[PDB]
């Protein structure tokens, strides 16, 4: 197949930019390219189709160019309502094929995360179950890094994370992770440590609690 | 440049 | 004018099968072609395949065929895809989309809101809610851990909503066949505990609402 790729995955710019959007098609697809804008949620329309330059009954500001393998949608004066992620698409042969796609965020100050852990809940723990909490609020930009560290070194198992939309009211964006294991396991052991490493700055910021001082 | 419009 | 509502959400369990709908308006539904698009929340678009109202002919994209079959009903204007021996790998949001004729090929210019599918053995079960206070048993930060529900949504509020600002509710996640999500407020030190903070967690599919006191220690 074509596979179709767009370098960026996640772009920042603020609104009244100029804000371009690439896709490369592992060959030549004869201007046969489409790209479609999904939203957080009414989620799917098209926006300009062949070669990058048809509309549809879409604002102006948006125009598409390209030919041979590259291809680009530009938004020209960006707005609140065109925060969104954008895929192209190639019909030029088939299977069809989307680029991974490329969600636009808006710019702000940089902004370190404010970490918070948890210890189980005495309730979870009645039930045989334990969970370690750790929250990151409000930081920026969205990349960010979560170790969890048991008794001193590093665990990866029993960890889920969720991330956040950016916010709408500030920019900031904001992470949950849960570190799970038994009882018994959660037991054997003294120390719980979250260490979120952020570009705000090189030393991670730590949070932690010992079972036994508690 | 120009047309072939209404689907299939 | 022109609208394509889709089915509404589906569960199922895995090695079963599940077939989903697309009806039509706005427009004459044999003159345009219905392509199909899966969207797991990782990877972008994939194309499934394509099928014409007018003749029936389909065509599919080779990493889908043998599981897919695109049908079509020309008296309702509806078109129907049906996915067999479900796995894991079919849990995601499926878009029916009409195509055009430009130039040489085709674009999609109208896509239906989308039909969810998961593919579980859960069935209906309410969450635990643990109530995360500080550890040591300006600013305090409590949690509430929603842990062990199924299906989707919850809704999560503190205070029945008297504490707005400060609040962030997570994506619920997959923590083994079951959905797993966390809320966290954030209010001076001068109202905890001096006051409480109770997370309210609802489960409609369960009929459950449920208070959590959030209490010092642990």
């Amino acid at each position: 197949d074509i596979s179709m790729t767009q370098g960026t995955s996640s772009l920042s710019a603020r609104l009244g930019d100029r804000v371009t959007i690439s896709c490369r098609a592992s060959q030549d697809i004869s201007n046969y390219l489409n790209w479609y804008q999904q939203k957080p949620d009414g989620t799917v329309s098209l926006l300009i189709y062949y070669g990058s330059r048809l509309h549809s009954g879409v604002p102006s500001r948006f125009s598409g160019s390209g030919s041979g393998t590259d291809y680009s949608l530009t938004i020209s004066t960006l707005e609140q309502e065109d925060i969104a992620t954008y895929f192209c698409q190639q019909g030029n042969t088939l299977p069809r094929t989307f680029g991974g796609g490329t969600k636009l965020e808006i710019k702000r100050a940089d902004a370190a995360p404010t970490v918070s852990i948890f210890p189980p809940s005495s309730e979870q723990l009645t039930s045989g179950g334990a969970s370690v909490v750790c929250f990151l609020n409000n930081f920026y930009p969205k990349d960010i890094n979560v170790k969890w560290k048991i008794d001193g070194s590093e665990r990866q198992n029993g960890v889920l994370n969720s991330w956040t939309d950016q916010d709408s009211k500030d920019k900031t964006y904001s992470m949950s992770s849960t570190l799970t294991l038994t009882k018994d396991e959660y037991e054997r052991h003294n120390s719980y440590t979250c260490e979120a490493t952020h570009k705000k700055s090189t030393s991670p910021i730590v949070k932690s609690f010992n079972r036994n001082e508690c | 440049r120009p047309s072939y419009i209404s689907h299939l | 004018e022109v609208q394509l509502q889709q089915s509404g959400a589906e569960l199922v369990r895995a090695g079963s099968s599940v077939k989903m709908s697309c009806k039509a308006s706005g427009y004459t539904f044999t003159s345009y072609g219905i392509n199909w698009v899966k969207q797991r929340p990782g990877q972008g678009l994939e194309w499934i395949g394509y099928i014409n109202p007018g003749n029936g002919y389909t065509k599919y994209n080779e990493k889908f065929k043998g599981k897919t079959t695109l049908t079509v009903d020309k008296s309702s204007s509806t078109a129907y895809m049906q996915l067999r021996s479900l796995t894991s790998e079919d849990s995601a949001v499926y878009f029916c989309a009409r195509s055009v004729y430009y130039g040489g090929s085709y674009y999609f210019d109208y896509w239906g809101q989308g039909t969810t599918l998961t593919v579980s053995s859960a069935k209906t079960t309410p969450p635990s809610v643990y109530p995360l206070a500080p550890g040591s048993a300006s600013m305090v930060t409590l949690g509430c851990l929603v842990k062990g529900y199924f299906p989707e949504p919850v809704t999560v509020t503190w205070n029945s909503g008297s504490l707005s600002s400060g609040v962030h509710t997570f994506p619920a996640v997959l923590q083994s066949d079951l959905y797993t999500l966390s809320s966290s407020v954030t209010v001076p030190s001068s109202p905890r505990p001096s006051e409480t903070v109770t997370c309210n967690v609802a489960h409609p599919a369960s009929s459950t609402k449920v208070d959590k006191k959030i209490v010092p220690r642990d």
